[PDB]
């Protein structure tokens, strides 16, 4: 149902602390403001999330992209002139 | 004149004659700003709380607090004070409650008053904390039968000034003289939320059960038999109040309540108003006897119960949302040390009236509004119409009177009053000539009949009634005069409760 | 027309008549900005929070606050409240619906003429929509008694608010239609991380959450002529987020206890139900004896499309289509 | 001439010859401000708290302080010592067996107590059975002074958790506790806090303890008692180290610091404390045996001769009983019986009149207005300038006492102690006897202990 966890920044003194923070303050944020992304592999899955501007919201400056280019963003997967290659 | 000995941002010279806050400052109060709904407020100099709640003058006046915090709240004088205690609504081995019964109950009235103090005499003050329970499910049978030779649902009920969070009662419930044991809610039992004139859970909500084994005696339950006096006692109950920070984001963790109250009740001097329905609680500051530098400022009882309850006056009359409180129309129960006070008082004065007297520390005061009343002017809710009454009169003691020569009658039907509840008989009555006769008769579970004899001015009379059962004849009160006699301000007032 | 009485970053003169956030700073509002898709915003100029909410005016018009709330929540007027509850689904063996509306409409009354003007009607139980009550659809006729015939809870939290809740730790009671057993609390396990608004704890397509009590005789019979069981909610304990000045949303600490009192007294309650979703939204108001107090005084119909983002199209509100 | 060498806001100067409080600036003490209600006050300007108690000098006298705390803590000499002890009410023992009680918190300090945790002893006869302290449930968030918790009109609290139920060890226990042996409960430290008002002006009373201060509070004060018959007031007033010549705390006559201790009004010359008079004179005083030797040496050496006169000092305890039953001859008499012989056409009295006796004084005082096994001290007021008349006293009691007693030139006191036993016992007979014509006031009857 749900998980808790982490995060790591790095403080002033140099360290990196993981005690005041957690992922949880930023689930709902995350999913309200980026278009979910799958690709599956057969044996290997993986979920990202990529951020997209708000229909009617004049003051939203998130840039506009296509849904191949955002599949190339969210993998880094190279293309070479037209055909996209995540690992062959 | 911006001098700041307390520094509160309110002037020594606004704060003595009289200032109102607009856009957020203060500027000396001018009498043309009545009409527009700005208010007048007068405090101490020399103190940051004047009332000694945790909120200074300058936060009380602009309303920079809770909003939860009622309006006559935000006088400096009136105090913020979460009057919370438990009332219990399941008897398991239904109930209704009144938060007056126990100081109205000590009271012992007679036939006459003293030329002077118009009001009642009681030696068991008590406040609304406590709870008192009369079980409606008797009709004639006691608890005994059936079940012969633990845990109850409650609900907790606020009615004081401002907001109680985390409330974290602490009650007792009596078992005749003894106990049953100190119970404290723990973990799960601990309302978040409390709002003045509101129930912990909701208005529309079931209440929470408390929580695990108890003994009982069972030859005080025959006592409970005998009459169903058990009352719930909330000792001490806990919680925080509310204060915005310097970011903004209201905290209320380290900021309890417990640390203003053995402060509040020293300074403070304790006023209660019931309507019959419901019960508020307040306690309007009071300045100090004999102290030079006690700057708290000095109002008469009169303009207490305009403060405390915001109350409006029409004319000479304080009206407190459309039922009229005035001192003439109201029926008082004063403490005795409160009485005596006032007594003493009354002698040094002039116009003799209760509500021009002026207010001290530690003082008592019970309102305690009549079920049915009619002033003959304006206001009458009585569930009948009264018989030969002559409105068109001007020597009434506010508008006009009637012409009382013969016999007057009233039809009172059982269903309209609260069964097995003591009623109290209360009226003015007044002759030229005091030279007629006035008899009386009460109609009820005893044949009970009186002779009055009128005078000069308004005199008030006191009656005791007791009523039994649903199903019984209906009250009757006759008023028998010899010649011309004069009536105001006729009364029903409902007292204690009466035995099973 | 630069002064700032409650220091918000908001102008008097801009606060009183009308404004808009342009590259988070605030311009007066004018006729022409309407095509664009910017809103009107009117704020009182003498509060930091005119809606009583923890965000203040600056925040919700520029929307500098989380991004899971609802734009409904960006107007000053409109007050963030996460109106939460508990959804009953298992009867523990048979399973029920929930009706945010059955104990609602219940004491309504409905005649066949109406007086002239007035066109509504009148509830004596006016409830809101944390209060919820059930609709078994598997009990087919036969009785509960049935199977035993000798003398657990299933449950989903749902939100109907516009801002989200993080550690929610609702607390009910089983009232039994009639008379409460337990009251029940979730402590440990069935905390809630977050809660979204418009969406329910487990997310859609997961089992239901489980919550871990005896029943009379007496309550079998009645359960099974005409009688329903609901789980009404006293209280939800949770948290909120709130920026820095180092940048992270700290959700510790911060209650969505502190503002509720607030909220509740100084907000008029509108609800709206479609048949299958319900919402409700608080909308602030002005108390009609303060004159010092400078709360914005606008219409019902201005209040609707102002807290379920409709759209005025020509003099009639559409929602959703 | 505004030097401040402890730096408490008051100058040097004032703080040695007087000072008064207006407009919250201390200012130097006038006498023309006496008809006004301002008070004078005299402190140390060598340390901040004179008392000891942690309000500071400026604002105890200001009296910008917690407001519960009463406003004869005000002064400055006067600690805000808060006295707390638990009385028990009902004590039951069920099946060992477990054991309930039924207490109150009782307050007669200054200053309240806030989050009081009391400790308690379950003790019978020397042999104590636990130590009980109090658990979540019996903490009394306030205690007002001179209120107890519950407040009056409520309720006793019961008293079951011992530990994270009450129990004995074993049935010895029981065996002797139906012998007549019955359970004490005694207290022996009282835990609590005290009101401050931090730096935002708000008050916060989780850092603040008062058992930080009471080691310090006790030993730089004298103790007082005053007891009423029904209602106790233990006060401190702080006093000077006697051979340190940098201790500069004012030296103050114990007639003074009764007056200041319970803020006792004076009509210029008797002691009223709320209507009672407490004058030496109509009051029976009790001192320790440290205190008696004490007190006897500084008489001897000074001509008043009266014990409202002398210096007090640091660590002497003085317990006030006022009397139960007194006459003056003058304008009260609370004797349920009248006295024989008596004749008021004099003038030769301590305050108006005495009383010629020509014979003997008989008097029978009735046991019905009395208390059972109560021990009991007369006290008496007797002037006879021949000095060659033997007065003797016959009283009945358990144990017949005959006792003779040769009046001084002067007035002079005389106690005689004797104990009365049994509600229904032989009533009670006295007898006076006087040889000649013997000057007679100020008679007293006051209760001891048992
Ligand atoms: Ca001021
Ligand atoms: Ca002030
Ligand atoms: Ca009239
Ligand atoms: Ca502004
Ligand atoms: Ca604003
Ligand atoms: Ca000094
Ligand atoms: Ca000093
Ligand atoms: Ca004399």
């Amino acid at each position: 149902t749900q998980v808790s966890g982490n995060y790591g920044t790095k403080n002033s003194q140099g360290q990196i602390i993981t005690e005041g923070n957690s992922w949880s303050n930023y689930i709902s944020q995350i999913d309200s403001v980026s278009a979910s992304i799958i690709l599956d592999t057969g044996s290997q899955t993986f979920e990202r999330r990529v951020a997209a501007k708000e229909q009617g919201n004049p003051e939203d400056k998130t840039p506009e992209i296509t849904i191949g280019e955002a599949i190339k963003k969210a993998f880094s997967a190279t293309k070479n002139g037209e055909l996209l290659y995540f690992n062959g | 004149e911006d001098l700041d000995t307390d520094n509160d941002n309110i002037p020594d010279a606004y704060e003595k004659n009289g200032y109102t806050i607009k856009d957020s400052i203060a500027v000396k109060w001018n009498d043309s700003f009545a009409e527009q709904g700005y208010k007048k407020y007068v405090s101490s100099y020399l103190e940051s709380n004047t009332a000694g709640d945790p909120y200074t003058d300058y936060q009380k006046a602009s309303g920079s607090i809770d909003k939860a915090i009622k309006l006559e709240a935000r006088d400096p004088l009136v105090a913020a004070f979460p009057v919370v205690g438990v009332g219990m609504e399941n008897l398991i081995i239904a109930t209704t409650n009144s938060k007056t019964d126990a100081n109205t109950v000590g009271v012992s009235i007679s036939a006459g008053y003293q030329n002077g103090f118009t009001g009642n005499i009681t030696t068991s003050y008590s406040h609304t904390t406590d709870n008192s329970t009369a079980v409606q499910d008797s009709n004639g049978e006691s608890w005994n039968t059936g079940l012969s030779i633990i845990n109850a649902n409650v609900r907790y009920y606020n009615t004081g000034t401002a907001p109680m969070y985390k409330v974290t009662p602490t009650t007792n419930l009596v078992l005749d003289g003894e106990t049953l044991a100190t119970i404290k809610a723990q973990d799960n039992q601990i309302g978040n939320n409390l709002s003045p004139n509101e129930t912990y859970p909701k208005k529309g909500l079931s209440p929470l059960a408390l929580n695990r084994l108890i003994p009982i005696n069972y030859d005080q339950l025959k006592k409970l038999d005998s009459g169903k006096q058990i009352k719930l006692e909330t000792t001490q109950v806990s919680g925080n109040y509310g204060t915005k920070n310097s970011q903004g984001q209201i905290i209320t963790e380290g900021n309890s309540w417990s640390n203003y109250i053995s402060q509040i009740d020293s300074v403070s001097a304790s006023i209660i108003l019931d309507t019959g329905s419901q019960t508020f609680e307040r306690r309007v500051a009071a300045k100090e006897q004999g102290n030079p530098e006690d700057k708290t400022p000095e109002i008469t009882i009169g303009e207490a119960i305009k403060k405390a309850f915001s109350a409006t006056k029409n004319g000479e009359l304080l009206y407190f949302n459309g039922i009229p409180i005035d001192e003439s129309c109201v029926e008082l129960i004063f403490d005795d040390n409160t009485s005596e006070i006032i007594k003493e008082q009354l002698k040094y004065l002039d116009d003799k009236k209760i509500y021009n007297v002026k207010l001290e520390r530690g003082m008592n005061i019970l309102i305690k509004v009549p079920s049915y009343f009619t002033n003959f002017d304006e206001y009458n809710n009585f569930p009948a119409s009264w018989s030969n009454i002559d409105t068109k009169n001007q020597d009434g003691l506010q508008s006009v009177a009637n012409k009382l020569s013969g016999e007057t009658k009233i039809i009172i039907p059982m269903s309209k009053l609260k069964p097995y509840k003591r009623y109290v008989f209360s009226g003015y009555s007044k002759d030229p000539s005091t030279s007629n006769s006035i008899t009386v008769n009460i109609k009820s579970k005893e044949q009970k009949t009186d002779y009055l004899v009128p005078e000069k001015d308004y005199t008030k009379f006191s009656y005791e009634f007791e009523t039994t059962g649903k199903d019984s004849s209906d009250i009757e009160i006759t008023l028998t005069s010899s010649g011309v006699i004069f009536l105001d301000n006729l009364s029903i007032t409902e007292l204690n409760s009466t035995p099973e | 027309e630069d002064l700032d009485t409650d220091n918000d970053n908001i102008p008097d003169a801009y606060e009183k008549n009308g404004y808009t956030i342009k590259d988070s700073i605030a311009v007066k509002w004018n006729d022409s900005f309407a095509e664009q898709g910017y809103k009107k915003y009117v704020s009182s100029y003498l509060e930091s929070n005119t809606a009583g909410d923890p965000y203040t005016d600056y925040q919700k018009a520029s929307g500098s606050i989380d991004k899971a709330i609802k734009l409904e929540a960006r107007d000053p007027l409109v007050a963030a409240y996460p109106v939460v509850g508990v959804g009953m689904e298992n009867l523990i063996s048979r399973a029920t619906t929930n009706s945010k509306t059955d104990a609602n409409t219940v004491g309504v009354s409905i005649s066949a003429g109406y007086q002239n003007g007035f066109t509504g009607n009148i509830t004596t139980s006016y409830s809101h929509t944390t209060d919820n009550s059930t609709a078994v659809q598997d009990s087919n006729g036969e009785s509960w008694n049935t199977g035993l015939s000798i003398n657990n809870a299933n449950v989903r939290y749902y939100n109907t608010g516009t801002a989200p809740m993080y550690k929610v730790t609702p607390t009910t009671n089983l009232v039994l239609d009639g008379e409460t057993l337990a009251t029940i609390k979730a402590q440990d396990n069935q905390i809630g991380n977050n809660l979204s608004p418009n969406e329910t704890y487990p997310k859609k397509g997961l089992s239901p959450l489980a919550l871990n009590i005896p029943i009379n005789y007496d309550q079998l019979k009645k359960l099974d002529s005409g009688k329903q069981i609901k789980l009404e909610t006293t209280q939800v304990s949770g948290n909120y987020g709130t920026k820095n000045s180092q940048g992270q949303i700290i959700t510790e600490g911060n209650s969505w206890s502190n503002y509720i009192s607030q909220i509740d007294s100084v907000s008029a309650s509108i609800i709206l139900d479609t048949g299958s979703q319900t919402f409700e939204r608080r909308v602030a108001a002005k108390e009609q004896g303060n004159p010092e107090d400078k709360t914005p005084e606008i219409t019902i119909g201005e209040a609707i499309k102002k807290a379920f983002s409709a759209t005025k199209n020509g003099e009639l509100l559409y929602f959703n289509g």
